[PDB]
């Protein structure tokens, strides 16, 4: 009954561009409950009780998390286009982390080839559209910071403080070809205008590099601890090269 | 004679100061539809 | 006749305002697309004749 | 029907015709016809 | 074991206890008429302009945005849009009435533009045996209600025979599905085909 509650404050902002001060803590004690529904949930089956496990696995968790990951891969999509949705996307980011801090532990203790690892699965190409989303904001965010570092960048940068123009920074990643089409002008709105001629990469690669650490870190734990229990499955053989 | 013991209250519960609110109309609207017989025996065939 | 008259006038008030009109707000003009529905036009004539 | 007939009267008794690929004595489905 | 988008289904009433379906004309008498299929045994139904697909369903706070600017397996309180099968255009409800009583109850049609003020339905359970928010089982008793004229599309009674109508009553229907994903390049029923071996025709009396 939360999942469908908050995905229906989603959709009452999905049209306006910012969110107001009332509608921001509103969302703040959306949240801060269910950091702790989840944090008693995984108490329940942090000790290896397999009476619990295949209880919550034939249950209703599994279109839980599927409406929980289907805000996360658009509300993360949309707080990132101001400087003053930061501190509530510092708490965001944090929630996730303490829904997969979970579902390690829900597969924790298994045999290798398990129902409950198989089961673990078909959440994952049910929802194959937005957990590739929530795949490309941490490919965005980590390509920027060495591309950044480069030295093509170099021969782009002509003011003494930095601020390459927007119309520059354009073709700059246009030229280093790593990136896509449409990816290049998302960036665009990622940062900030000051009359046009600034953009200011010094901020703007490690602004996000922070708080995105440790839930960018054990989404790693998932496609590694899939992969080696349940082998020789294409499925996640088109995950993890994304 | 029971409903106009009634249906006065209600005049007072959507309209404050000549103007018409609009979170209690919408409401009390869709109540009185869900249960037809709230209208008289006229109004369902007379 | 004092219970059917004290019915429409609250059927009257609960009517939105103009002003929501201007603005194409789907219940604003649903409300009213139903409140039309239930008492035709021509009936209103007959009483106030 | 042994002719096509009326579909206001063609009964089961009447008509009930039947895909085999010989005569020996005798949710979703299993695929089997190409 | 469930319903589920994109699958041919088919309404059913049962009401004098018969077994009823949802046929449309189309091209011509957009009206919707109501067909019996309780009598397989000597006659055949004509079942083949009753089959309906499912293409979305959706949450009802989730379609205004939608109004303003692939597998969703679906559950109660939601909102559907369902389509013709053969006519291809989409089922809605109307703004007239062919009632002829001033019983306040619209009539349902088939509307070609999928522009959808009114060409939404959404779904409601029966009594306390379900409830909002679970899943829909094959084969229960639903209440479907459109989202504009608010009424529920029920079996007419009184009016000499009997036929389907839009107005405050409740009516239980049926889902009763046809077809799922199909594989390839098999054969199915309902289809249309040809009898190769140079064919197997008939005639331009004609039996």
């Amino acid at each position: 009954r939360l999942q469908e509650s908050i995905s229906d404050f989603y959709w009452y902002y999905s049209g306006k561009d910012v969110i107001e001060e009332q509608g921001k803590r509103n969302f703040s004690k959306a949240m801060s409950v269910a950091k702790q529904v989840f944090n008693s949930l995984t108490e329940y089956i942090q000790g290896p009780c397999t009476g619990n496990q295949q209880s919550l696995a034939h249950s209703r968790l599994w279109d839980a998390v599927v409406g929980f990951l289907h805000v996360f891969a658009h509300m993360m999509m949309k707080l990132a286009q101001d400087s003053s949705q930061i501190e509530l996307l510092k708490e965001l980011l944090d929630l996730q982390k303490d829904m997969v801090v979970m579902l390690l532990s829900l597969l924790e203790g298994n045999v290798v080839n398990g129902m409950i690892a198989r089961q673990m699965v078909d959440m994952l190409v049910e929802s194959s559209s937005n957990v590739e989303m929530i795949l490309k904001f941490f490919d965005m965010f980590l390509k920027l910071k060495d591309i950044v570092g480069s030295e093509a960048f170099q021969d782009y940068v002509t003011d003494p403080r930095g601020l390459i123009s927007k119309k520059d920074f354009q073709k700059a990643m246009d030229s280093q070809k790593q990136f896509t089409g449409p990816e290049i002008q998302f960036l665009l709105s990622c940062s900030e205008a000051d009359e046009n001629e600034m953009i200011n990469f010094e901020e703007f690669a490690n602004r996000f590099q922070e708080p995105a650490r440790d839930i960018g870190f054990n989404v790693a734990v998932l496609l590694t601890n899939l992969s080696e229990h349940v082998p020789h499955d294409p499925r996640l053989r088109n995950f993890l090269e994304l | 004679c029971g409903g106009e013991r009634y249906l006065d209250f209600l005049r007072f519960a959507v309209f404050v100061n000549g103007e018409s609110v609009e979170e209690n109309a919408n409401v009390v609207v869709r109540l009185l539809i869900r249960k037809p017989e709230c209208f008289g025996p006229a109004l369902r065939g007379s | 006749m004092s219970f059917y008259a004290a019915l429409i006038d609250l059927l009257g008030r609960c009517a939105p305002e103009m002003h929501l009109i201007q603005a194409g707000k789907g219940e604003a003009l649903r409300i009213r697309a139903i409140l039309r529905s239930l008492v035709p036009l021509d009936d209103l004539v007959g009483i106030i004749s | 029907a042994l002719v096509v007939v009326d579909a206001c009267k063609a009964h089961t008794k009447a008509t009930s015709f039947c895909f085999r690929v010989s005569k020996e004595k005798l949710g979703m489905g299993p695929p089997e016809i190409k | 074991q469930f319903l589920r988008t994109d699958d041919e289904v088919v309404l059913q009433c049962s009401a004098e206890q018969l077994k009823l379906c949802l046929a449309a004309e189309g091209f011509g008498n957009r009206l919707c008429f109501l067909e019996p299929t309780s009598n397989a045994q000597n006659v055949p139904p004509d079942l083949a302009i009753c089959c309906f697909t499912l293409e979305q369903s959706l949450s009802v706070r989730a379609l205004q945005e939608m109004l303003a600017n692939g597998h969703r397996t679906l559950l109660y309180g939601h909102a559907i849009l369902l389509r013709h099968a053969h006519s291809r255009m989409y089922l809605s409800c109307l703004t007239t009435s062919r009632s002829m009583t001033d019983k306040l109850a619209f009539d349902v049609g088939l509307q070609e533009d999928a522009t959808g003020e009114a060409c939404w339905w959404t779904m409601h359970p029966a009594s306390k045996q379900r409830s909002e928010g679970e899943k829909v089982r094959v084969g229960d008793d639903l209440i479907l209600v459109s989202v504009s004229s608010e009424r529920y599309l029920h079996l007419s009674t009184a009016s000499g025979e009997l036929q389907v109508d839009a107005s405050f009553m409740q009516t239980l229907w049926n889902m009763n599905p046809i077809c799922s994903c199909c594989e390839e390049g098999y054969v199915t029923g309902g289809h249309v085909l040809r009898l190769f071996h140079e064919c197997l025709t008939i005639s331009a009396q004609r039996r």
